[PDB]
């Protein structure tokens, strides 16, 4: 008779999960853009570093 | 015909070599050329395995490509009845490459037939799992015993006057003991005694185990008898004639050359079988397997 | 972890000897090994080096062809064989372990060494200081100077600092002028560049009195500095 | 050895020693026969292990100077498709099934019996994409009790489309044929069958024979001759 | 019976309400907003180093936190620590269970961790006074193959197993501190947040879950795939992650808005991913396919911008350094390769 106990556990999990706040998708896309743009000068891979200072050349 | 290069040797220039040898060598050249070029191309571009048993066939595919490029000069040697227009130095390479790519193909035609014997009758041995850096050292040593017994063809002023022309031939009916003739016979009688033993024991020990019921291992018993069938078709006819030469030299001294007038001619056709191997070698070792 | 040396003692002028150290507590088979001599009331200098696998052997130009290094790996023992002897061979011999891989710290454990009394191009590393009187609780500085730059292309500079207290064997303090050995207080620090290097002690205790040595490890032979002594 | 310093040329020697050890320890794991042992639970796996005895479970034995290492994976209870590709280079699969259980039905599903479950698992493991060149050594177990079980109740219960004299040697031959008719490769796979009931020194010899045949074939196809 | 049916109906109507709430918060897509920015040029990456010495299939790898050392694990039975700049071997550790499936490098450089298909996670100590590497701890208590292990700090570790369970372990005592349950199928991967307070798990039930290290409970679930979730990784910002499935598709999931952001897939690809990673600036998503080669995606427009085709067999593991210098891929042909 543990099926009712498992179902109670699952519905309690669903109660917990439906108690969060959400933001619009556009704001998330804008935040992704901001982080991608404000750090474009730091990764060798995107903007290929000159071969005079990379250690794997 | 008794001329003296440095020995008492009869030399014949028959008006029959022209009608038979040039076409035969032409067929044995136009076919072995691409037949071995394609193999040597696939062995280095499209093959990405390099096991310890495919670096023993590569050596056989390079030791018979070199005895194809060296044919046309000797072809021209016959079409003009033993007339050499290429001077001294090429006349010492076109007898060293031929006599070093013919011993160096029988060595790599016998290593495969010991490889297979160990692969069949003695499975899970220590020698069926050697690395391809201890299987290239043995190749570099088999290429080193092929050359060591063949370089004396370079330390000899080869072109001889024949009265009118200049002949370039390592083989001639002389009367003094040599090493090229013993090494002509010993490169046949020993590898035969290895190949027959190995190809008989593989077939027997693949048969008392009741393994000859599959449809892909009853095919591999034909290609073990074929390999030992086209080795006596090729290399035997030119050994019996040399034995006949030896017997004719022993029975009668080099006093009347007319006796040899026939046999020598026959020899220079029978020897032409040896180069046919390097033509049909990639067809019974690489493509039909 | 410990190494125990044995074999020393009074020797005749012309003769031989054999010193052996037994190493218990670590993996002797993966540790390069050096011998290091120290004359009475002089600085300590270097002798020979044998590598893991017993492949590469390096000697000093003073003893090349007269000393032999050997390694009994199954039984964890290191031998030095001394062939011809002269009066300037009397010293104390120490045996130092060192393991070389990216980020290690050679010269960790120094052994204890055996006495030895006998009857009777290279870098220049200098410590012009002779003695520094000082009272506890105040900072001290020591200076060392080389003859050519110790900074390699890769950026790692091979300067070592370490201390010998009176009555004990030395112990590594600083490797590559910047890194601190494992098991010493953070009071010690090292710095400098090019050819000029300095060691500094911030808080002075009564346990720090001794002698300090600076060594380079750019290329064999390794040349030790002179003795800079501290008093209380 | 020109640009490197004195603390960059001992690292190279250390790396060379590491390489030497790795290469010398990888010529010992290629000189041994790796077998994967499978069954249906209480189908004789434990007793077959006992007869030829010296998470995942391991066994190691030797016969005629040939190191056999045998892997049992019956305690996993995971999803089989997420770890079955680890055993890709095994020499053979030893499949132990008991034929004294044709009447005894499975406890989980009262409708179907254990022989059908064994047949489904054999079909699933004999036609997998990772095992298209791996041979199966099939053991038929507990034939003692089968003789007294068949006479009391026939095997028509397990095989409804059967017609026979209900004798031991027939019935065994029919079951052997039924199990080898599940193969769908027939050109890159061969099934070896055997009858055993607590017999000694026969099972090990049969395994040795099958392994030798597999090794001979695998050797023959590394030179093209096969 | 009656309670079972009523509770299943309640769960279904919670699902419907959550779906409505998720739909109501969708007004724009990533593609529409990103239609303004300009693309990056095709990326040309050349194999600088090749790391050889493994004699069998390589199953996992991890980068050191100094971006110079890495560790690799293979079914050969060995665990090797390399030196990327020079292609040397620092350490080679043997193993007791040759059936290894994971490996992990400590964020301080002292310990490493290994495990799989043997139910035990082993912790090895690299800096010892005795000169060698010896097993420091041996955690047991799972009932299925270990499929991921990630060091949380120097004295904690989080593992995920093949019995539908994740567990947090204190390495000193050796006993589980928290147990995370809720997955239906085998759990195949996990990834840690940049602040090490949250982590995500991806299992064989086509769903992903966002756990909580401190309170030890599930917080949020992400569905949408159609097959296994073989690989997962956080965005460097820590507010998104990328899931790599087995149906030849990758997805970008967002934490703050529980939505599907954008899908990476091409019609010429019919084979599933086995490894996923980002780039230091969060502009390139590197995906390791099992069609024998890797792929690079512009992670803001969903268009391919290069192919790292240099491998002879399946690509299993893949990783990017902490500063974006290089990228290392390992494969079933027993080879590792570094690209800049
Ligand atoms: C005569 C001779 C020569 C020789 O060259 N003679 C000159 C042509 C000149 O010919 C003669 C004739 C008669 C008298 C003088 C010279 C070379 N090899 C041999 C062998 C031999 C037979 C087998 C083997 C083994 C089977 C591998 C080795 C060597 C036996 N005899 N023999
Ligand atoms: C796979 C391994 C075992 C192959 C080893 C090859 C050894 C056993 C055998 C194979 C064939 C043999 C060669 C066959 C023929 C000749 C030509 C003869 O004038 C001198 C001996 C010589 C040169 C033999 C030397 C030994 C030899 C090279
Ligand atoms: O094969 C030879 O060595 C040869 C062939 C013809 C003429 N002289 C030598």
């Amino acid at each position: 008779t543990a099926s009712i106990a498992q179902a109670r556990k699952l519905v309690e999990q669903l109660k917990m999960e439906a108690n969060i706040d959400r933001i619009k998708v556009s704001k998330a896309a804008a935040d992704l853009m901001a982080y991608c743009e404000a750090h474009a000068k730091e990764d060798p891979l995107l903007t290929p570093v000159p071969a005079s200072e990379n250690p794997f050349r | 015909f008794l001329e003296i290069d440095k020995k008492n040797c009869c030399v014949f220039r028959d008006d029959f070599i022209v009608k038979v040898l040039p076409p035969v060598l032409g067929l044995e050249f136009i076919f072995g050329l691409l037949g071995n070029g394609l193999a040597l191309w696939i062995f280095c571009f499209h093959l990405k395995s390099w096991k310890s048993s495919r670096i023993f066939l590569f050596n056989l595919a390079v030791a018979d490509f070199l005895l194809i490029i060296c044919l046309p000069f000797l072809m021209d040697n016959y079409v003009r009845r033993w007339d050499w227009k290429f001077g001294d130095i090429p006349c010492r390479l076109m007898l060293f490459m031929l006599a070093m790519n013919r011993q160096g193909s029988i060595i790599f035609l016998t290593v495969v037939a010991v490889d297979r014997y160990f692969r069949v009758v003695h499975p899970h041995h220590a020698l069926n799992k050697i690395s391809n850096r201890t299987a290239a050292i043995i190749s570099c040593l088999l290429w080193g015993i092929t050359i060591g017994l063949t370089v004396h063809l370079l330390k000899k002023k080869m072109p001889i006057q024949n009265g009118g022309a200049n002949l370039c031939s390592s083989f001639s009916i002389c009367h003094t003991f040599q090493w090229h003739e013993a090494m002509f016979l010993l490169e046949f009688f020993l590898p035969l005694g290895i190949i027959l033993f190995c190809s008989a024991r593989i077939i027997w020990s693949l048969r008392q185990r009741q393994m000859d019921r599959h449809a892909k291992i009853k095919r591999a018993i034909t290609f073990i008898m074929v390999v030992a069938i086209v080795f006596v078709i090729c290399f035997l006819p030119s050994v019996v004639v040399r034995i006949r030469i030896f017997w004719l030299l022993h029975t009668s001294g080099t006093q009347n050359c007319e006796v040899y007038r026939s046999v020598d001619l026959a020899f220079f056709i029978t020897l032409s079988f040896t180069y046919m191997n390097s033509m049909l070698d990639p067809v019974v070792y690489y493509f039909s397997s | 972890v410990q190494l125990v040396e044995s074999g020393g003692g009074l020797v005749q002028p012309g003769g031989s000897r054999k010193l052996s150290c037994s190493a218990s507590g670590f993996a002797f088979s993966s540790f390069g090994m050096h011998w290091v001599r120290q004359a009475p009331e002089k600085g300590l200098e270097w002798v020979a080096y044998i590598s893991s696998g017993s492949g590469t052997i390096y000697y000093a130009d003073t003893v090349k062809g007269r000393f032999t290094i050997s390694r009994d790996d199954p039984k964890n023992t290191l031998f030095l064989q001394m062939t011809s002897l002269r009066s300037e061979d009397t010293a104390m011999y120490y045996c130092v372990r060192s393991i070389y891989y990216y980020g290690s710290s050679p010269f960790d454990f120094w052994g204890q060494g055996t006495t030895l009394t006998v009857s009777s191009s290279d870098i220049v590393m200098t410590q012009a200081t002779s003695s520094v009187p000082v009272t506890p609780g105040e900072s001290v500085s020591i200076s060392c100077r080389s003859s050519k730059s110790l900074l390699h292309s890769n950026g790692n500079t091979y300067l070592y600092w370490f201390l010998q207290r009176p009555g004990q064997s030395p112990q590594l303090l600083i490797y590559r002028m910047s890194n601190l050995a494992s098991g010493v207080p953070d009071r010690f620090s090292g710095s400098g560049s090019g050819t000029a290097f300095t060691l500094t002690i911030s808080r002075l205790e009564a346990e720090d009195v001794g002698v300090y040595y600076c060594m380079q490890h750019l290329e064999y032979p390794l040349t030790f500095g002179a003795g800079t002594k501290l008093e209380l | 050895g020109c640009t490197l310093s004195a603390e960059d040329k001992a690292a190279v020697e250390r790396s060379k020693m590491i390489d030497r050890n790795l290469r010398e320890d990888g010529e010992k794991a290629a000189r041994e026969v790796k077998l994967l042992l499978l069954g249906a639970g209480e189908s004789g796996k434990n007793t077959i292990v006992k007869q030829m005895k010296i998470g995942i479970v391991e066994t190691h034995f030797t016969f005629k100077d040939l190191h056999f290492k045998m892997f049992d994976v019956g305690a996993q209870r995971s999803e089989r498709k997420k770890w079955i590709h680890c055993f890709e280079g095994v020499t053979a699969i030893i499949f132990c099934v008991a034929l004294s259980d044709y009447d005894l039905v499975l406890a989980e599903d009262e409708e179907m019996n254990r022989m059908h479950a064994s047949m489904k698992l054999f079909d699933s493991i004999c036609n997998n994409k990772w095992f298209t060149d791996t041979s199966i050594i099939l053991f038929l177990n507990k034939k003692d009790l089968f003789e007294e079980k068949i006479k009391k109740s026939p095997l028509t219960i397990c095989y409804p489309e059967y017609a026979g004299s209900n004798t031991y040697e027939e019935a065994a031959a029919y079951i052997q044929c039924q199990f080898e008719d599940l193969n769908k490769r027939k050109d890159t796979k061969e099934i070896y069958t055997h009858f055993t009931c607590s017999t000694d020194t026969k099972n090990v010899q049969f395994v040795f024979d099958a392994v030798t045949d597999v090794i001979i074939k695998n050797n023959l196809k590394d030179c093209g001759l096969f | 019976g009656s309670e079972l049916d009523q509770l299943r109906q309640e769960a279904e109507q919670l699902k419907n309400q959550i779906r409505d709430a998720r739909k109501a918060c969708a007004d724009a897509t990533l593609s529409q907003i990103t239609n303004n920015i300009d693309p990056v040029g095709r990326i040309q990456m050349r194999t600088r180093r090749t790391l050889r010495g493994h004699l069998a299939k390589i199953y996992a790898m991890h980068w050191g936190t100094d971006s110079r050392l890495l560790v690799s694990a293979s079914q050969d039975g060995k665990l090797i620590i390399w030196d990327s700049y020079t292609t040397n071997k620092v350490h080679a550790i043997p193993l007791r269970s040759s059936w290894v499936m994971t490996c992990a490098y400590a964020p301080s450089g002292n310990y490493v961790a290994c495990g799989g298909l043997d139910n035990i996670c082993s912790i090895y100590n690299l800096k010892t006074r005795e000169g060698n590497v010896r097993v420091s701890r041996e955690l047991a208590g799972h009932t299925g193959y270990l499929s991921c292990c990630r060091f949380l700090d120097d004295n904690q570790i989080v593992t995920s197993s093949g019995d539908t369970t994740c567990a947090l372990w204190d390495i000193e005592t050796g006993q589980q501190t928290t147990t995370f349950t809720g997955h239906t199928g085998d759990v195949m991967s996990l990834s840690l947040a940049p602040d090490t307070r949250l982590f995500v798990s991806g299992a064989c039930d086509a769903s992903a879950k966002l756990w909580d290290v401190r309170e030890g409970m599930c917080r949020q679930t992400f569905t949408g795939h159609e097959s296994d979730i073989n690989a997962i990784c956080f965005f460097p910002n820590g507010n998104a992650f990328a899931t790599g499935s087995d149906d030849a598709t990758c997805r970008l999931f967002d934490l703050r808005a529980d939505q599907e952001l954008m899908t990476y897939s091409h019609d010429n690809i019919i084979c599933g991913i086995t490894s996923v990673s980002f780039s230091k600036s969060g502009r390139l998503l590197l995906a390791g396919y099992d069609d024998f080669n890797c792929n690079v995606w512009d992670a803001l427009k969903a268009d391919r911008a290069g192919v790292l085709a240099g491998h002879d067999n399946r690509v299993s593991c893949l990783g990017v350094t902490d500063d974006g210098m290089a990228v290392a891929t390992g494969s079933w042909d027993s080879f590792l390769k570094i690209w800049n």
